[PDB]
RNA sequence: UUGAAUAUAAAGAAUUAUUAUUAUAAAUAUUAUUUUAAAAAUAUAAAAAUAUUGUUAAUAAAAUUAUCAAGUUUCAAAAGCGUUUAUUAAAUGCGUCGGUCUAAGUAUUAUAUUUAAGAUUAUUCUUGUAUAUAGAUUUUUAUUUUAAUUUUAUUAGUAGCAUAGUAAUUUAUUAACUGAUUAUUAAAGCGUUCCAUAGAAAAUUU
RNA sequence: GUUUAUUAUUUUUAGUUUAAUGUUUAAAUAUUUAACUAGUGAUGGCACAGUUGUUCUAUAUGUACCUAUAAAAAAUAGUA
């Protein structure tokens, strides 16, 4: 990851935070507040993709279903997430990796590397399963 | 098995999903070579516990 | 070349120099005789060799006794990397009476990481024979089944297993 | 004890000065007296190993290395003994690198800190107390008023109350000279140059210490020359003529007429006195040739100081 | 490790040897980093 | 025998050309604080 | 006047004054000038005269706990040549009881000092006081089961075994 | 030429079993079980070296003194036989 | 020497040191290579210092690890950086009281420093000195020339 | 330790030009602690300091984190 | 894991190459990359009678060995043991000595040098640099620097000694352009000389 | 590892003063080997940079020819 801050990336941030060349800024007090819209669009309308891998939760019973969570979801948030959104109430230990997003060459030829994610092997108490009738 | 510096052959590493063959991970073709990091830690690394002084 | 201050413990073998001297191993057993034989060689390690200069002043005498080791709690409190203004001893303590505890310097923790990886190595060998004391131990136990089942079979089929001749060449107990 | 200083002589040439009474190394390194520092080698501002620019007195001798060893014995020294509070010589410590002897004095109001050890001092005796006389006892630190003509004093302080600077080296002694000045006393420093020391200055009575250093200390062992470690002092006549004017020559070239270190050090030329103090009376050049005794005869006044230098 | 190339002038006259003293051409387009400061 | 021909020496010669942010931080009037006037 | 009079010390190790200073003076008979020279000791001390086995009434000198008979190399068996006194054979120590008893760290360079049936570190047992080493504190560098002690002591011809040439 | 936990034996080793040379596993007769033997010393060779007599390396001065105790002074028992049958 | 075995290299290799990073920090800043404006000198380390060194001016035992051997003895005494000036506040010792305060407060802080020096020379050279040692030089016969010690002996006492 | 804007906590993920030389030496070099174990970066895939979850609190000795 | 966070197999010589990357830790895994029917050279040498240097610029410091891998002795020349890009009377280094320095470091000290330790001694004489100097130059020699052309006394001397030469004598060898000895005017060694001298390089004997 | 009364000192000494092989070689220095080997004073924290650093001094080296690299020129080359 390139640490060096680019000029444009701040300008592209403002124009969507508040209409930058046209609408004057919100006073710095509001920007330091949990009522600033991107801190308000977050505290009430989260944007997360906790996708579940099924290859470990399929017909084979499992006590350790595996997820993928965005790289910036820490453990105790994955608890809060499954607890308050998917009613999951039995999580004693979570086990978290970080994986370089999948890479490949498209038929054209550019290396189209997907975004990176974060395997988080949660460990439920009573095992869970999924049925697949053929 | 343990978290040691080692030399692996490249075919052993398993290839990406090829047109001829699915993604053959290094594990599902060599199960008994998956490192067991419980067995590593239990044996080779020093636990916070054993030196906790305060 | 990987300055020694980087290694957790300074390296065991210490390579030098000397275009006209070719030997890997540092000559120990000479660095040992000096030091054991001559008291002065190694700096006094202040405390165990202070505590005089503090007995002489307060008692009017030479201490004339073995100085306690393990510097008293409260000595060398501003020092940070003592390790020389001491023996390799730890920074003694606070000025407290709590039970002695090793201040877990990065060094002490490494020694813990050895005495666990020493017990690790001596354990991977101690039982590589314990099972080698089954494989060959049980291979023999089984091999003698073979020479028994061969021993039983070689009597009914009468193959004396002693050449083309009859035992009359054996009974002579010559070569023949 | 025979001869409180010995030329111990481990090898027939290697003669180091052991003194019976010398404290064993264990009773040497004292915590609140031990200083450690890296000494800059000869590197001065911009690394750049180099001496001093011609006019200055801050020494970075080009040929210097390993000045502070790191686990060498390094206790700090007092140099300011107090006037007439009794001492008590607890031990006599001998550091090789700082060739000085120095013994720990209790000093009778607890101060286990005093070092400079005058010649013929014994341990476990009280020193700073005067006998019936004015203050004529070996080790007694005497103001220059209290000395009489012709008796040695060491660790004389140059400016009164500013610590002893003159005659600190082993066996050295500044001899009084009986001057005529109103409130000043001239001392024949060992450099054969006389100096109008203020009479209120403090000096320690006696010789300095450790006689038999002037000679009789000869290492001649590769390990033992680490009492004085210094850089190699190369020939100036094998120095890559591009570098040093004395150089090359297909054989042993004797050397150039005017010797020079890098700038100039011609043999008796470079005399580098640039500022003479108001106290200075006759520099070492004005006396270098007379004798030790003839300089002890005259009386010294302001008219003896030569108006031109 | 570094070098100013100018050589440290006396502490009293801080600047001897400007690069102009040598009839130097230092256009920004010629050698790049040129344009002097005393200007 | 140099070292580190690998990829980190292949990025650190390409990503560091990225021009950092510039903010003309003008000099702070330490000794003459203007707001205490 | 062969000129290069300062030289390389080219011919050491090729001398007869050398051949006598290279020998080892071990516990054998091997009159002299017959012991091994370069490694200083012969490999495989044959000991057919006395079998040199680990005893049954064996115990740690430092710790005193009984020692596994022979199935293991957990014990550091120092047979000090012919010892007899420490045990039927020489001192015995589990690898972890091989520390100095008084100072409790390792026995540096492995020379120990049997103080009243508890191996003491030579430096402490000698009165010196520098009491912590650098490398490994509480475990010595020693070899196990005499494998480090077979550089010395009792090679094959211990005593006058002239039974060999006599009738 | 090989000993034991407490005993001895003797055997000439080939090239094929050079692996088992240092420490073998064998039936220790001063016991009734297989027990690990060692290699207390050499007792010759398994074949000839080129251009050399039958005893090219020679057993030892040592393994001979082991032999001179086994066969050696049998004077306790020339009775019950000497070499005959 | 004609054989460079080149195996005595390769042991304990050096860190990678990624010198492009310092090469970048130059450009990502106005400065060139820090031309001999500094060029450098070897900075001190924390180990070679000796805190509790009875020098150090007793205010600086952490800031003095930095600073040269030639400059740390002279580093000046300043303050704990939280010690406030002596403040002419009104808090009088709990039991010193008035009459004493009314008298003492009359004396100013050179009228009291002066009294203190006389008393201290009087406390020393009193029970303290007359009890054992002597602190005033004696004459021919051995009579104490000056009444009380000289102002220097007291200063260093 | 990246940190949330609102959180008063201070983390060492700086991006000032004076601080990136060390923030890369954490991501590519990693730290070799003097205790023998390699810290923050010990293997192959170098971390992404800007996709870390935010620093939640300073560590304590008794528990892990206050 | 019960730590939040964080990340765990793979190098460098251009290569999958000479190549144990020795930070550590011990010590019996029956761990697993090497074509093939010949004699020349050559790399190389198991084996084997005599002879022992007659080979050669010159034998002898010249791999391993279970037959267990080691030449002895005398003389002459030659210091320190460290350290060097064509590896040594190279350059270091202790002492002595010369000079400098009492407002940054202790004038039996530290700068700045010349030598070399140890043991004997350390000679004759000065035209210039330096010092001192007096408006400066020009003049000017207590010590120091450099010098001595017949300095040349001590001392060794055909010697790493400008030719003359294989020096003339003596030995030594069957044969002495070797080497050592005596003395001794050595093209112009020379007092820092000379002796003493150990593993080196020579010369013998063996 | 070791000789010696000796903490000094002989010296086990598998990476290095020699020799063979190699000679676009497995190597823009490797294989075998002689020698040497005792470093409480040193492969090594960071520090000095190009009319210059460093130099136990060899005009040696300061990134695999020190003539530093890198960069910028139209130097001169008709005077076989
Ligand atoms: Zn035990
Ligand atoms: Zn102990
Ligand atoms: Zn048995």
């Amino acid at each position: 990851w390139n640490p060096i801050a680019g000029k444009i990336g701040l300008v592209n941030r403002k124009a969507e935070e508040w209409g930058w060349p046209h609408q004057r800024p919100p006073p710095t007090g509001l920007r330091r507040s949990p009522e600033y819209f991107p801190f308000f669009f977050s505290r009430y309308f989260p944007d997360v993709e906790v996708r579940l891998v099924l290859d470990s939760v399929l017909n084979n019973e499992t006590t350790r279903p595996i997820f993928h969570i965005p790289q910036d979801m820490s453990k105790q948030e994955l608890v809060n997430y499954l607890k308050n959104i998917y009613n999951i109430d039995n999580v004693v230990r979570i086990r978290v990796r970080n994986m370089r997003g999948r890479r490949f060459k498209n038929e054209v030829g550019e290396i189209k590397s997907l975004p990176d994610y974060k395997v988080a092997v949660v460990e439920l108490d009573s095992p869970v399963s999924i049925v697949f009738k053929q | 098995t343990y978290s040691m510096k080692g030399q692996r052959y490249p075919a052993e590493q398993g290839r990406t999903s090829r047109p001829g063959s699915l993604a053959a991970s290094r594990d599902r073709m060599f199960p008994l070579y998956r490192r067991n990091y419980k067995l590593n830690r239990e044996l080779r690394v020093l636990d916070h516990r054993r030196i906790s002084t305060d | 070349r990987k300055a020694l201050q980087s290694y957790p413990v300074p390296p065991r073998a210490r390579n030098y120099e000397r275009r006209w001297s070719s030997s890997r191993t540092n000559p120990y057993n000479r660095m040992f005789w000096r030091t054991v034989l001559n008291e002065d060689f190694a700096r006094p390690s202040f405390w165990v060799s202070d505590f005089r200069h503090k007995y002489l002043a307060k008692h009017g005498m030479d201490y004339q006794g073995r100085v306690p080791a393990s510097p008293a709690p409260g000595m060398y409190q501003g020092f940070s990397d003592v390790h020389k203004i001491l023996a390799n001893h730890p920074k003694p303590q606070r000025e407290s009476r709590h039970l002695p505890v090793m201040p877990m310097t990065p060094r002490v923790v490494f020694e813990h990481a050895q005495e666990k990886r020493i017990d690790y190595a001596k354990k991977m060998h101690r039982d590589r024979r314990l099972v080698e004391q089954l494989r060959t131990h049980e291979f023999w136990g089984w091999y003698m089944k073979l020479q028994r089942v061969r021993g039983r079979w070689c009597k009914e089929h009468g193959v004396s297993s002693r050449g083309v001749y009859g035992p009359a060449v054996d009974a002579a107990e010559l070569w023949g | 004890v025979r001869s409180p200083d010995h030329g111990y002589s481990q090898h027939i040439l290697q003669k180091d000065i052991w003194s019976p009474f010398q404290v064993g190394a264990n009773m040497m390194s004292y915590t609140p007296l031990y200083y450690d520092w890296k000494g800059f080698s000869s590197r001065d501002y911009f690394g750049h190993r180099s001496g001093t620019n011609p006019g200055s007195k801050v020494l970075l001798g080009h040929y210097r290395r390993d000045e502070v060893r790191s686990w060498g014995y390094r206790i700090m020294v007092n140099h300011k003994p107090q006037k007439r509070i009794p001492k008590w010589l607890a031990c006599v410590v001998h550091i090789p690198r700082k060739k000085t002897f120095l013994g720990f004095f209790l000093y009778a109001n607890g101060a286990y800190v005093a070092e400079l050890l005058t010649y013929k001092q014994l341990p476990r005796i009280i020193y700073n107390k005067a006998f019936q006389g004015c203050l004529p006892t070996i080790g007694q630190t005497v103001s220059l008023t209290e000395v009489t003509y012709g008796k040695e004093i060491h660790s004389v302080e140059m400016y009164p109350g500013h610590g002893g600077v003159i005659c600190r080296a082993s066996g050295t002694a500044a001899v009084v000279l009986r001057g005529s000045e109103p409130n000043l006393v001239p001392l024949l420093l060992p450099s054969k140059e006389v100096r109008l020391f203020d009479n209120m200055c403090h000096a320690v009575f006696g010789r300095r210490a450790g006689v038999m250093y002037n000679k009789q200390r000869n290492f001649s062992k590769r390990s033992v020359e680490e009492n004085m470690p210094h850089r190699p002092k190369v020939h100036s006549k094998t120095k890559r003529v591009s570098s040093h004017p004395a150089g090359g020559g297909n054989g042993g070239s004797p050397n150039l007429l005017t010797p020079l270190d890098w700038r100039i050090h011609p043999r008796n030329c470079v005399k580098t006195k640039y500022w003479l103090s108001g106290y200075i009376l006759r520099g070492r050049q004005y006396n270098r040739n007379q004798t030790v005794a003839d300089l002890k005869s005259k009386t010294y006044s302001w008219a003896n100081r030569d108006p031109v230098y | 490790a570094a070098t100013p190339g100018v050589g440290i002038a006396p502490e009293t006259t801080p600047v001897k040897y400007v690069p102009e003293m040598l009839n130097i051409q230092n256009a920004k387009w010629w050698n790049g980093r040129g344009k002097p400061v005393y200007r | 025998f140099k070292q580190g021909q690998g990829m980190f020496s292949h990025q650190l010669k390409r990503i560091l050309n990225k021009k950092s942010l510039h903010k003309y931080n003008w000099d702070p009037l330490h000794m003459y604080d203007p707001r205490k006037l | 006047h062969g000129k290069p009079a300062s030289g390389h010390k080219v011919r050491t190790q090729h001398s007869r004054r050398w051949w006598m200073q290279s020998k080892a003076h071990h516990l054998t008979a091997v009159p002299h000038e017959e012991a091994r020279s370069r490694p200083h000791f012969p490999a495989y001390t044959e000991d057919v005269d006395q079998p040199m086995v680990v005893p049954d009434g064996v115990c740690c000198f430092n710790c005193d706990k009984p020692i596994d008979g022979d199935d293991i190399n957990s014990y550091v068996w120092v047979p000090s040549g012919n010892a007899r006194v420490p045990t039927t054979q020489g001192y015995f120590f589990h690898v972890k009881c091989f520390k100095c008893w008084n100072c409790k760290y390792r026995i540096i360079h492995n020379q120990f000092y049997s103080k009243d049936s508890r191996a003491w570190c030579l430096s402490c047992a000698l009165g010196r006081d520098i009491r912590v080493p650098t490398r490994r504190w509480h475990t010595s560098y020693v070899n196990t089961h005499r494998t480090g002690s077979r550089l010395t002591g009792q090679f094959f011809p211990r005593h006058r075994h002239q039974m060999e040439f006599l009738f | 030429n090989a000993c034991h936990v407490p005993g001895d034996q003797i055997f000439l080793v080939s090239n094929s079993f050079t692996r088992r040379l240092l420490t073998r596993t064998d039936h220790c007769p001063k016991c009734d079980r297989l027990s690990t033997f060692r290699f207390m010393s050499v007792s010759g060779m398994v074949g000839r070296m080129p251009y050399k007599p039958v005893d090219t390396p020679g057993p030892s001065y040592a393994t001979l003194y082991w032999r001179k105790q086994r066969s050696g002074k049998i004077a306790s028992q020339p009775l019950n036989e000497v070499c005959n049958k | 020497k004609s054989q460079h075995k080149n195996v005595l290299r390769k042991g304990r290799p050096h860190m990678q040191k990624y010198k492009e990073l310092n090469r970048w920090q130059r450009e990502a800043q106005g400065i060139t290579k820090w031309e001999q404006g500094h060029s450098h000198r070897p900075q001190p380390y924390v180990e070679r210092f000796n805190p509790e060194g009875a020098g150090l001016t007793r205010g600086t035992s952490a800031y003095a690890w930095k600073w040269w051997h030639t400059q740390y003895p002279w580093l000046p005494n300043v303050a704990p950086a939280d010690y406030v000036p002596p403040s002419p506040r009104g808090i009088r010792p709990a039991a010193w009281d008035d009459e004493f305060a009314d008298v003492v407060l009359s004396m100013s802080d050179e009228e009291i420093q002066s009294y203190l020096l006389d008393k201290l020379t009087e406390v020393i050279f009193a029970e303290t000195q007359r009890d054992g040692y002597e602190l005033r030089r004696l004459d021919f016969e051995g009579k104490p020339l000056t009444e009380l010690p000289e102002r220097r002996i007291i200063e260093n006492f | 330790n990246r940190t949330h804007p609102l959180s008063k906590l201070r983390g060492n993920l700086r991006r000032n030009p004076s601080e990136i030389p060390r923030v890369l030496n954490m991501m590519i070099q990693g730290v070799w602690h003097k205790s023998g174990n390699k810290l923050y970066f010990r293997g192959g895939k170098p971390p992404n300091p800007s996709t870390h979850p935010y620093l939640t609190g300073e560590p304590c000795p008794v528990y892990g984190w206050k």
